[PDB]
């Protein structure tokens, strides 16, 4: 009765819990009502219930603070009941925790508790733990005494006390600053996949030992350094409650023969004694690198010892071993055979969206000025990993600190809470730190989640439908393809003038299909050719397989043909080192992996015809320059959110820009906006983009595709029938 | 009751502040205004 | 197992290995299984450590001691026969070999049936469909597939019944059925471990799948079946069977299907080598891999080894322009050497195919190599009808579709071009069917609409090239 499963929350507010609408009516409460939650050890919490459109019908979404107060963990079941008679309190006594207020002095009420409680109407129960962030610290408090019992709502006239020594933390109460799932920004798809694999045998060990289905015993994580491989392993153990044992290469390798083998074996014995347990082995390539790369007897023996210990996991019930490496093929292939480390998760590098999430996480305790723009930073920080963004935030913090500390001259053992609480970090401090930071993954391959929708692409209405037939129908209606004996195409090539949306089409279809997007550029294919490293083609297609469903977009297919002379060429044929590996991977890829290959070129006349045979990029879509109605649609799409004046005649502009591509129409829209803004600031030395601003932009914009190129593209398309 | 209704207004206001086109457009113009002011 | 022996220190690994043989004798009859043999006695070229060299000698002496250890048989597992010290495979010791390989579609179904014996399956589960989709998987992966599908079904029910206790109720598990959606999900999560391995299996292509070419079908039977179906007649007349045939002609005329169809009827394993693989060996100067291909063909015998795009290298070297050298190159020379050293007694037949016979190294056409040559022209009218009906054999073609009319019109179309028409008409029928839900058969309108886009791929300029060569050969 009223028993719901505890899940993760999006809302960061400690007093707010979310329930799905059907439970709002079955529990007969109004939006914003106050309810009690029944947890473990006869404990309860009071909170305000809001509704949303993302909570599962049978789950309750709450954050870490609420779960710890109830002594529950994700996946558990709690009871919910209304309590509409909650009244205001007049006296609430709150004291800090001894393990969080250290090295800092000042008036904790004025800094933390006052803005937290003042006019906040928070439900509060005796014994609740809550976190207030600020001053570059995360300071948690406990409620020790209230006049009403056992709970109340704080009112604007409530007196908040804070008199006494800090509270000693209980040994059964975990700190809110411990690593959990809410500390991980990007790579959320990988975290979810891991949780499904491990949480079941760790939370329900009685299930697996009673049935014929065996759990996974090992998971290999890989990606560049600083991407959160250890952060995930810790978050999983801390959220499920499994005993966490840390191993790292240097710790084992620094030991003498007879010590390294015993220490590694002990780690496995300790995990079993404390089962359920997780063993995390960082820098795995330092313990068991590919055997062909080592010559010493000790290194070969410790590899054999690790292999036997992993095989011993058939007896060490409920022990899962996770390992982190940089590359799945840098280690002894034996580890990856059935059993041992037979599961693989590619953490990779966060994209622009993930990078923004990481910046927001590592600034939670920082006071930011109004000029700070973390999304702009996330877009500029290409090639950075989470460890780089964390360093960026730390460096910006130190620059802001130095500027103020040299002026206030307050030298003591502790830091004044008010001084840090009023210290704001500005765009000049993030910009300075950003120029100093150096990306650790400048040239790595990044798998991105596309943000382009069909509403962003003007014109090409028939291409949009065609791509849905090629990409969606084979999996949305598989019974029709089987009925008619149809073999879905494996890919499509786009050709035509530049700046017409060839890339956007690939991103938009990937977005609607909820597929990942991988972009390969010409210079990368040239690097593989010149450096005789065409083996790296396999890595591209291997990520496409593991990242499936995904769309793998090969741009500038002719980059090598042009490097080979293009129109003149050399003594050889169309084949080369790189295209041969690409064609091989395409032939070996099945349609059952949900990987759709898309190519693009601006010079289709020099593409090796082999890639256009059945089984490869057999479908050809021509993307011409936009016509009259499409150019208007493009202008409207680029101006969808712009303050366009009523006097702007978008159809007239489209009629003039007869030779312009979509890329050129965008420049006109962006220039006209900037011109309107220029006038705005000038009036102070305007609210809308006037006809004169678009007409002025027309005098600076030029067509990128000349008449000679249009005829070449049209004649080629005509030749193809 | 009415004490819970005041807590309801506070919870809903924080949710809207966390979820929040007008501030993105104004902030993009503000950045371009400062660049045109100094150039 | 390797790791158990190698993890031990000098003086312990040799002693433990000796004890294993002594215990087996005491308990004879006995079998000693040594897994990961390449971890104990790898090819000597790959190891120089004093301990590794000694343990190899200790294993060799223990294997030789089996002359006294009566009724003890030692079996070992490796990934490649050439990864271990060649001494182990000398007369005695490990002088027998068995190639386990990778299960084909039939074997994969059997494995799925075995690892589901205890599982309750829903009526919508089709394990044969799964076996056909699980390309590149080995038994270890199919076992993981069944486990993942079972666990998915369990998770969905356990989160709903919420029964947490020390034991599990038999009725709860007994009533839990695994649906096809759970297998499909598990297929998306599973990743085959043998996807990049060479695929050697009897092909499913039969003669009913090939339109026209009635005389070529008979010719292949004479070249491939008769030498083993009637060997007493070849001896009687002093006939030496041909070792292989080269096919030439326009692309998309069924050259590959011919090689597969004869392998199927003969119940022989088919091995496919494609142009990009020949180019990979050429570009990377790794032509030594050719010897492993021909050796695998012997291991899998009776088999048909098909070399597609035999001209891929000649074209990579410029084809029509070429370079300062001749026709011979690294890869073809290794192929020529292996063919010369191969006996007809291994029942291995070699078939090649090229789209540019004028640039094939003439050496491959000499007696003892691909001495037979068959021309595959573009299909004639009666063949085009057979091709359309063969490609549509499994499609729900409406009775109003006149396939003979289409064959009369598509005079310049190749077999592959007729397939595009068949597949395009199917796609149009699929579109119509899907739209009706927002149809039961492919209507004449779908084929006539398909004809709006279908074009011939082989022009008259290239047809003459093949005709002139075919005439040159008389
Ligand atoms: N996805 C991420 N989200 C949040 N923080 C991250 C992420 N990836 C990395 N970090 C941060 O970067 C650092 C990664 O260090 P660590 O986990 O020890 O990596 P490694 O295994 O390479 O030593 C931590 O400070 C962590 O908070
Ligand atoms: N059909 C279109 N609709 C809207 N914008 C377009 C269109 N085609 C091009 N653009 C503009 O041109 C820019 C470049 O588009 P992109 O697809 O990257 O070109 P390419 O594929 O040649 O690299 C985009 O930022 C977009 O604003
Ligand atoms: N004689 C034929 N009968 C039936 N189908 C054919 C025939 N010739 C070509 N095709 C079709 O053309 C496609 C390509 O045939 P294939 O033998 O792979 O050509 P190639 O040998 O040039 O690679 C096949 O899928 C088949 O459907």
């Amino acid at each position: 009765p009223n028993r719901l499963i505890v899940d993760e929350a999006i809302n960061e507010d400690n007093s707010v819990v979310s329930l799905s609408q059907p439970k709002m009516d079955e529990l007969q409460l109004f939006r914003g009502d106050t309810v009690l939650l029944k947890g473990k050890k006869r404990r309860e919490a009071v909170c305000i219930v809001l509704s949303d459109d993302t909570c599962s019908d049978e789950k309750i979404r709450m954050n870490r603070v609420v779960r710890n107060n109830l002594r529950v963990r994700l996946g558990d079941v709690i009871s919910i009941q209304p309590c509409p008679d909650v009244k205001y309190g007049k006296r609430i006594h709150v004291l800090p925790i001894d393990d969080t207020v250290e090295g800092i002095t000042g008036n904790l009420f004025e800094v933390y508790l006052k803005p937290y409680f003042l006019e906040a109407y928070r439900p509060i129960r005796k014994g609740d733990i809550f976190l207030v962030r600020g001053g570059m610290r995360a300071v948690e408090f406990k409620v020790v005494e209230t006049d009403p019992s056992p709970y109340c709502i704080v009112a604007p006239d409530t007196v908040i006390h804070c008199e006494g020594e800090p509270i000693k933390r209980e040994d059964e109460e975990e700190s809110l600053n411990e690593v959990g799932y809410d500390d991980i920004g990007g790579c959320r798809k990988q975290l979810a996949q891991i949780k499904e694999m491990v949480e079941l045998p760790l939370r329900h060990p009685a299930l697996f030992k009673a049935i014929g289905v065996k759990p996974p015993r090992g998971i290999l994580l890989y990606g560049p350094p600083g991407t959160g491989k250890t952060l995930i392993a810790r978050a999983v153990a801390n959220e499920t409650g499994a005993f966490f044992f840390l191993i790292n290469g240097p710790e084992i390798m620094s030991k003498l023969a007879g010590e390294s083998e015993s220490n590694l074996r002990k780690a496995f014995e300790e995990a079993e004694k404390n089962a359920p347990a997780i063993i995390f082995i960082d820098e795995l390539d330092a313990i068991a690198p590919k055997r062909e790369k080592t010559h010493g007897e000790v290194e070969r023996r410790i590899v054999s010892q690790l292999l036997t210990l992993m095989d011993g996991l058939k007896q060490r019930a409920h022990v899962i071993v996770m390992a982190a490496t940089n590359r799945p093929n840098s280690i002894d292939p034996a580890l990856r055979r059935f059993g041992r480390f037979d599961r693989e998760v590619d953490i990779g590098i966060p994209d622009a969206t993930g990078r923004l999430e990481i910046l927001q996480i590592h600034t939670k305790n920082m006071k930011l000025a109004d000029d700070v723009d973390l999304e702009q930073v996330a877009n500029e920080t290409h090639g950075h990993v989470g460890a780089d963004l964390a360093a960026l935030c730390s460096e910006a913090a130190l620059q802001a600190i130095r500027k103020k500390m040299d002026l206030i001259d307050l030298e003591d053992e502790t830091i004044d809470a008010e001084v840090m609480n009023s210290l704001a970090v500005t765009m000049d401090d993030f910009r300075w730190a950003l120029s100093q930071s150096n990306p650790s993954a400048l040239r790595e391959t990044v798998v991105e989640v596309p943000q382009v929708t069909w509403e962003d692409i003007g014109g090409l209405e028939d291409v949009k439908r065609e791509l849905q037939e090629l990409v969606q129908y084979p999996v949305e209606h598989p019974d029709k393809f089987l009925k008619f004996g149809m073999t879905p195409s494996k890919g499509v090539l786009f050709y035509g003038p530049p700046g017409c949306g060839k890339t956007l089409l690939a991103k938009a279809i990937a977005n609607e299909c909820q597929a990942n997007f991988i972009s390969i550029k010409g210079p990368e294919l040239l690097t593989m050719w010149f450096g005789e490293s065409e083996a790296n083609v396999r890595e591209i297609f291997d990520k496409a397989r593991q990242a499936a469903p995904c769309v793998l977009f090969f741009d500038e297919l002719d980059s090598i043909a042009k490097a080979r002379g293009g129109n003149i060429g050399d003594g050889g044929g169309a084949a080369d080192r790189v295209i041969n590996q690409i064609l091989t991977e395409m032939d070996g890829m099945s349609t059952k992996k949900n990987v759709f290959i898309i190519g693009a070129t601006n010079r289709p006349d020099i593409i090796d015809p082999a890639i256009l045979r059945p089984g490869r990029l057999d479908q050809l879509i021509y993307i011409p320059l936009p016509d009259e109605k499409s150019r208007v649609a493009i202008l409207k799409a680029n101006l969808r959110k712009s303050p366009v004046a009523k006097d702007v005649d978008l159809e007239f502009l489209a009629k003039m820009t007869n030779g312009f591509s979509g890329a050129d129409l965008t420049e006109i829209c962006q220039r006209a906006c900037k011109l309107a803004i220029r006038e705005s600031i000038e009036s102070e030395i305007v609210p809308e983009i006037r006809r004169d601003h678009f007409e002025e932009a027309m005098r600076f914009a030029r067509r990128s595709v000349s008449d000679n190129d249009i005829r070449k593209y049209e004649m080629f398309a005509q030749t193809l029938q | 009751t009415n004490e819970a209704q005041m807590a309801a207004a506070a919870a809903l206001a924080r949710l809207e502040q966390k979820q929040s086109s007008q501030d993105t457009i104004r902030n993009q113009v503000r950045k371009e205004l400062q660049a045109e002011a100094t150039v």
